RNA sequence: GAGGUAAAAUGGCUGAGAAGCAUUGGACUGUAAAUCUAAAGACAGGGGUUAGGCCUCUUUUUACCA
């Protein structure tokens, strides 16, 4: 139906449509389809109507909830404030979807204040969603009030919600009218926070930033939609971008971090047994730092139609030619004899590199790991697996974040399909995409709203603005 | 060897009873099955042949049994072994405290003159018909068997009465041996322990399994044909008297 | 009140909720830490409720629906029968392990349903014909398992004929005799020996962490196996860690005397495809 | 100890079981004489004492029973103890082969029913009497101890009722002892030979001397006296159950 | 009556022995603890009294026995009963077909020289001391109490050693009862079921609270009082001769 | 049946043994004589033919007992049956006043040793030589018949050394069985009476007539061929097991 | 004896998208205890989420890349 009904129009549309409702009620079914298909909110009264004439005078809480939907979505206060009143009126209190649909339509009114209220009656039994928050911040923003804004935005951190990008993109648009130092640097504590927690500005969250600066008083910001070079310099004025890097404090405790977690876990037995262990660090003690740290069983294994030992000696001395200083691990199988391995390729091998043996049920990743990271900053490490289970293996999310970074910057992965062909590594970059301040500048990525993206790769687009 | 021998066996148209003629008559030997007329005696003759008779009888009855005697003697005009097989059982407990319910008097003494004394009925009587029995070579007249359960040595809650018909024969298997030893007549009890017969088999598949696994080797109840085999044995045997066997592969009967 | 309240509104608008909920659990509820794990608590709720209400319809469904030699006591005969020959085991029975030290590595759900299987295991361990002679290792007294044991046993707990101790396997049997079953091991269990103690992990592993068994095995020096299941089964789906029953069923099965087809008919159909 | 026990001894009025009665009642004990209307046992119930009462009753009949337990109940509130020693002997052989005479099925059966059923009864009625009995320290609520004879191991020619009667009583003494223990009654017989009774005098007085000669140690013939001290010895032990015990110096009679 | 009496308990030092002497010494009789020095008679014999002396000796040792009865003829001038209580227990199965071991042959020797051994060693060295008695009224010079086992008659998985020497204990009672009459000594064997001593610490609790659970009345094991008990019932009934008593209980063990 | 048949039969040269060997190796059986290397089986193993072997071998030590089964394996590839007929006699009384004599120590120790421990030696090497074999239908691998007077029920004066060994092997017959069940091998023990063999003729040929006249029926000493007869029965029936029989023609011996 | 990618996961077993067969503690059961009673019921494990849907990260399994 599209025209609002009569109540025997109703009737027959009852008997005709009962064969297709099957399991729900009629009523609660076509409230349903018409939420679904968003009917005007003249024909689902009209239905309510006659449900409660039926029921003198009684509609369930579950069409009274859709109803309220519908007014919601059709941006109708009017009918949501006497939806508010009638919930008031027969319950004490509310169900967690009819608490959100009625903040999300009273923050428009006059009466918003009740709002937080609401929010508050959600907080008793649960963590309000981040809409709720949302919605809170935007009609605590519409209506002037900031305090109470930046109160919601920051009760929001408190629970270890990640913000979305609507409600920080509502403070930099309405940070235009306010001309103030308190809530200048509250949005570039916004712009630090994307920074920490890695997370890129939309096109239109682009564009509200770009506006907000250029409205600074005194000092003129200039901004500009620009790429980064191959060499890690925006074509919008050249300054470098930060290195890809880690900085010597965050390296230490990356260090710590995994040989205290990934490798020794509080057993020292699950991964290796402590013999390993003590003969590992002190291999690695003894030797001064690497260049270069393959993994044995990762590259031999690449290619199904060649030896293991032959792939390990082609690319350890495609490596060796270059005069770097390599460091093969692996496992004790890999020594003895068979139809895979030989002897005479893995004298090669030792002849060129430096090798360490595991236990055939150790792990040998983790040693990897800590041998490029004891090594330094210029060491690199070749192997394809992407090592999602060791970074998940880490107390908390930061370190992760520091551990993707470092593996981007120092991992090295064999593109090469097929042996003949010679040996290439997939492109390292040079610079770090985040947002990021240079005294005044500021360098921002963002991602373009008709394009899509993956978490492997990340935004090629930059905002740079220059004071 | 049984061949040419005559058996008149007690309770024949059933179980024990029955396989112990199947086996008697196959190995060559005449039979008469002393059974009740309502059971189907009848109908187990004519499908052993005519080496085997049926005689409606009650052991508890003496003119029945002079009757299927002299219907022995009749027919075959001797008699040379008895198998006395012929009994019921009764479980009922002696008293109940939780339901105040205390054992019926007729039960014991329906299940003592079935047993016992038809047992002792058929013992005297068939003494007397094989006292007329010229000596063999070793000086045997005849020869009679009289069946007992391990109840009569250990006996479970509910079978009081039955284990004192079982035992009262197991007490008295002695005794006669001594009388008729002057006649020559040669006095054997066998004590089944559990056997396929339909005493057991109509019990349900649990119960059955659950008795199977209780013999200890082999697990599994008795068959019948091993009985008629003991039976033959001891009918073979000339120096087996006044002894008691136990046919029950080894069970000790539980609480 | 203020909950109770919410979860009625919740259960108006046909949420999976329970319909009836009591004071403990309210508590539980308010226990857990997030949002997710509400609502999962909250339909286990749901469900129990559910499953209870079928059964006690069913129980008012049915509630409204001569010459013998043996008096109908079977149960209590089976009983007795059973422990005669649980005595016999414990006295000259092969040894059968249970590896209690993963109360760490175990919430409340998986403890709990750790001791569901033990029960069951021990159980299927009564009823056959040479039953191993149990021993739970690294028991303790105060632990979250006795006490469950303990509850869910009853004051049969001190009358089952196994042996409970807070000592370690490797304390109680010789180092060189001990066989310590995990699916992680390398080495697989080509055949069933009669002179070996075979340790079983009380464990239903639901961490992340994997290989827990396979470490506890290795600080203390011992032999490991693994059910030949890849060799024999064409398998399909699910992981290849067995419930507790299975594995003892198939280990009685394997020690009367029985081929491993056999033995490996009690792995779930729906994990393997069929026999090789 | 036996002070202030109750003591139901049946055929108490004269042998086995007055000298039962005698000793129970000179120990501090209560006896009810439980025998045939001409027995004669009012002159020695009045002799024993006043605590001992005489209770006309014939084993075989249920209302006899009843009314001398009911007597037992009345006069002195409880029952603890029953002592079965009531019985008789028949002789005669199952077949004279010389003078063509058969063992009679009414003699079987009136020795069968005393000896065997009659004992059976007393045990039924008495088990009833003493569940209502409160248990004592442990668990106790009365002892039941029946008579036998040896002939139910090694009867003797002429001896085959007795034998299967007595047979029946040691069969059926472990059931009844399984079927009363989850009240708490323990059930116990004695197997006496050749005690020095009116039962035994009536033989010929050469045949007395004789078996008092045959027993091995101490040769003579059995003392009442010592059959009531095994007696209290089994009320005493609560560790006897279920068991025969044979008072009867060591004797194995011959054919 | 016991006062006056010597008693010479092999095995005295513990268990049934022990409660033996204990109740025998409480009643006025002298006793000799016939042990092995291993053990702690000393602390035993000194705790008894005066009346009580401790003999370090081997059952198995005809020197050892010979001093033992040398030892108790000066001080106490004579013996008067001999109870025959030290023994082991072994469980070991005859074949284990799984764990491919055999019985062992010094096991089954060692268990067969204890127990039936030195049982015979004990009573034919006490027989001699016994007949320099002068008869008391009766004829008696003295007595002799074995102790066998229910493994006698009913033994379990694992139990055939042990098994085999009661049961040659319960077979040479009679012949010995037999060859002692002459001169007037009483030979008597009691077979006690699950008594609570440290001959059943090898077993495991539990298996011992189930056995114990597993007796029809009293569920409990046994107490050596009550073996005491029977032991000075025995001593004191001039016509109790070669015969077994089972104290168990009604207790009949499964596989 | 018991063709195709592997028995060894200890002490197989004389008397029960022999008997046993000639009927089993008559009926299409293979034999293997065990006994002394003095006792001439060679001469018997020869008489029987190509299904008969003789092993030089002393029960009483394992070694030999070892060789002879590796002898029997070696010539027939299978161990079936197991018949132990070995055994001594001595004739002593444990204690002689007017002569003031005592038992040795030595002749009991050698008794119970060569009958007792030598059966329990060989029924432990049989038993694990016997689970090589693949169970046949029902689940059967073997069966061994051990030998035990009746005696070990009542032993005349001056058996007591005999009477011990036979009670032993009576007492241990049931636990072995219990013991090999599950591997299936079933257990069977002969109790019988007087037979005519080297060891009943040794003692006065008078007594010996006596004792013939004693048996009731047959009145002849019994006969090997029927022992024979016996064994060859309790290999044929699936269901005995753990069981004595005696085989006596209802004799009970007296002092 | 290493990886990448995509579909899958019922912790007693089958299912349906409901339900049956089992499991644990009690009941000395008069032969439908073929019962009666209590106990245990989380569709891999964590976080989120729509008007209704379903996504996401780990572990495991399978099949491809080969
Ligand atoms: N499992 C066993 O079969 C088993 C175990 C122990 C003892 N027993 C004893 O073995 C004997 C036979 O057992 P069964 O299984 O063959 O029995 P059954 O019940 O199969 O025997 C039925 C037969 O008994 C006959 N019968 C019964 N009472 C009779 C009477 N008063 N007069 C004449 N005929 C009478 C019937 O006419 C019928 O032919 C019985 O004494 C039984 O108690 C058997
Ligand atoms: N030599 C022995 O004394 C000897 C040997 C073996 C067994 N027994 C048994 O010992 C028990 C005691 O016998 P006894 O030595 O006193 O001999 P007894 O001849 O003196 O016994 C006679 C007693 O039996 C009673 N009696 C008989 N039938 C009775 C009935 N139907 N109802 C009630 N009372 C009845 C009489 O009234 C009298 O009190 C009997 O069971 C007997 O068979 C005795
Ligand atoms: N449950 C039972 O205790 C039980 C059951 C059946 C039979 N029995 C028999 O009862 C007897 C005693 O039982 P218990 O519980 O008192 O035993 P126990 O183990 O307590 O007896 C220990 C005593 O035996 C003595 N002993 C052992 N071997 C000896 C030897 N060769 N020479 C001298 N002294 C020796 C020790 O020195 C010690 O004093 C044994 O024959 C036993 O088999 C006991
Ligand atoms: N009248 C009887 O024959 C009779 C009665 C009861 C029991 N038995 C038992 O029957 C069995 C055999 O009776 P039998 O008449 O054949 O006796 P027997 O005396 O004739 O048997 C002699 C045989 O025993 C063998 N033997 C003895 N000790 C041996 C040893 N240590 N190792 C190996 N072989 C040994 C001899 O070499 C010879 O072959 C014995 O156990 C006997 O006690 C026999
Ligand atoms: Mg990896
Ligand atoms: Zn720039």
């Amino acid at each position: 139906p599209t025209q609002p009904l009569n109540s025997e129009e109703w009737d027959k549309l009852k008997e005709d449509l009962k064969e297709n409702t099957g399991k729900t009620s009629f009523e609660s079914w076509i409230i349903s389809q018409m939420a679904g298909c968003h009917s005007s909110i003249d024909v689902a009264k009209s239905l309510l109507a006659w449900v409660a004439a039926k029921n003198n005078g009684i509609v369930s809480y579950d069409l009274l909830v859709k109803y309220l939907y519908l007014c919601v979505f059709h941006m109708q206060t009017s009918e949501v404030i006497d939806v508010f009143e009638i919930m008031k009126a027969r319950y004490k209190t509310l169900e967690p979807r009819g608490y959100s649909l009625l903040i999300r339509g009273l923050i428009h009114s006059d009466r918003w204040r009740e709002a937080l209220l609401l929010l508050e009656d959600i907080k008793k039994v649960i963590t309000p969603s981040k809409k709720n928050y949302n919605d809170c911040i935007q009609g605590a923003l519409l209506h002037q009030d900031v305090n109470t804004a930046w109160n919601l935005y920051q009760e929001l951190l408190g629970h270890d919600i990640v913000p979305m990008l609507e409600t920080l993109k509502a403070f930099f648009d309405f940070g235009k009218d306010i001309k103030d130092d308190n809530y200048s640097n509250k949005l570039l504590d916004i712009l630090s926070y994307l920074r920490n927690n890695q997370l890129y500005p939309g096109e239109s969250f682009a564009h509200s930033i770009k506006t907000w600066f250029e409205s600074v008083p005194g000092k003129q910001w200039k901004g500009q939609f620009t790429t980064v070079r191959k060499s890690g310099q925006c074509s919008g004025c050249g300054k470098t971008i930060e290195s890809i890097q880690l900085s010597p404090e965050e390296y230490e405790c990356l260090k710590g971090k995994i040989m205290r977690d990934v490798i020794d876990g509080g057993d020292q037995y699950r991964k290796t047994t402590p013999q390993e262990l003590k003969r590992f660090e002190n291999f690695i003690k003894s030797r001064p730092p690497f260049d270069v740290v393959i993994d044995g069983l990762n590259v031999a294994k690449m290619f199904p139609k060649v030896r293991e030992s032959q792939l390990l000696l082609n690319v350890v001395s495609q490596l060796a030619k270059r005069n770097l200083r390599l460091l093969v691990l692996g496992r004790k199988h890999m020594l003895r004899r068979s139809s895979q391995w030989s002897r005479d390729e893995m004298e090669e091998v030792q002849k060129q590199a430096s090798c360490f043996f595991a236990d055939d049920i150790s792990e040998d990743d983790p040693f990897l790991l800590y041998a490029t990271l004891h090594s330094g900053n210029h060491c690199r490490f070749i192997t394809r697996d992407l090592m999602r289970d060791h970074k998940a293996c880490l107390p908390d999310a930061k370190t992760q974040r520091l551990f993707f970074k470092w593996q981007q910057g120092h991992q090295l992965a064999i593109v090469n399909r097929f042996p003949g062909s010679k040996l290439t590594f997939q492109r390292i970059l040079s610079y770090d995409t985040v947002v990021q301040t240079t005294g005044d500048s500021w360098h921002i990525p963002y991602d373009e709203d008709l394009v899509e993206r993956c978490s492997c790769e990340v935004p090629t687009k930059w905002l740079c603005l220059h004071q | 060897s049984v061949k040419g021998l005559v058996a008149v066996i007690t309770g024949g148209a059933s179980g024990l009873g029955l396989a112990t003629a199947e086996r008697l008559v196959g190995q060559g030997a005449s039979a008469v099955l002393l059974d009740l007329p309502n059971s189907g005696g009848e109908a187990q003759a004519k499908k052993l042949g005519n080496n085997c008779v049926f005689a409606p009888a009650d052991v508890t009855s003496e003119k029945d049994v002079q009757t299927a005697l002299a219907l022995a003697k009749g027919k075959f005009g001797r008699v040379d072994v008895a198998v006395n097989c012929a009994g019921i059982a009764v479980a009922s407990k002696t008293y109940n405290l939780k339901k105040g319910q205390t054992h019926t008097l007729e039960d014991f003494q329906r299940v003592l003159d079935v047993n016992l004394m038809g047992t002792f009925n058929v013992i005297r009587l068939v003494a007397g018909e094989m006292g007329q029995n010229e000596p063999d070579q070793g000086g045997q007249r005849g020869v009679i068997i009289n069946t007992a359960s391990v109840a009569a040595f250990e006996g479970q809650v509910g079978q009081a009465a039955y284990s004192a018909s079982k035992g009262g024969i197991v007490g008295m298997t002695l005794p006669i041996a001594r009388d008729l030893a002057p006649i020559g007549i040669r006095v054997m009890t066998i004590a089944p322990g559990l056997f396929g017969t339909p005493l057991l088999t109509s019990l349900p598949e649990k119960v059955c399994n659950f008795l199977a696994s209780q013999v200890p080797f082999p697990s599994r109840l008795g068959d019948p044909a091993e009985y008629a085999h003991l039976v033959q044995a001891i009918i073979e045997n000339p120096f087996l008297n006044g002894e008691v066997i136990r046919l029950d592969g080894a069970i000790r009967m539980q609480p | 009140a203020a909950t109770r309240e919410f979860i009625e509104m919740w259960r108006l608008l046909g949420r999976e909720v329970p319909e009836h909920i009591t004071e403990e659990e309210l508590k539980t509820l308010m226990e857990c830490v997030s949002n997710t794990a509400k609502k999962k608590y909250l339909k286990y709720l749901y469900t129990k409720e559910k499953v209870k209400k079928a059964r006690q319809i069913k129980k008012e469904m049915k509630a409204a629906a001569k010459n013998f030699l043996f008096l109908r006591l079977w149960d209590r005969n089976m009983d007795i029968a059973m422990g005669w020959k649980g005595a016999q085991a414990m006295q000259f029975g092969q040894p059968l392990v249970f590896d209690m030290a993963y109360e760490n590595y175990m919430k409340r759900k998986e403890l709990q349903n750790t001791v569901s299987q033990l029960l069951e295991s021990e159980g299927w361990n009564r009823r056959n014909v040479d039953p191993f002679h149990i021993y739970f290792c690294n028991l303790k007294i105060d632990g979250a398992l006795h006490r469950e044991l303990v509850k869910r046993y009853q004051e049969k707990w001190d009358k089952l004929l196994l042996t409970s101790t807070e000592k370690s396997h490797v304390d109680l049997f010789p180092k060189d005799s001990i066989i310590y079953l995990t699916a992680d091991s390398p080495n697989v269990m080509t055949t069933f020996r009669h002179d070996k103690v075979y340790v079983i992990g009380s464990f239903v592993d639901k961490s992340m962490q994997p290989g827990t068994s396979l470490a506890k095995a290795k600080r203390l020096n011992l032999a490991t196996e693994c059910l030949p299941l890849d060799k024999y089964l064409q398998w399909e789906i699910g992981n290849k860690n067995l419930t507790l029953d299975q594995m003892i069923r198939i280990l009685l099965c394997l020690k009367n005397n029985g081929n491993w087809q056999e033995a490996l008919q009690f792995v779930p159909k729906r994990k393997h495809t069929g026999f090789l």
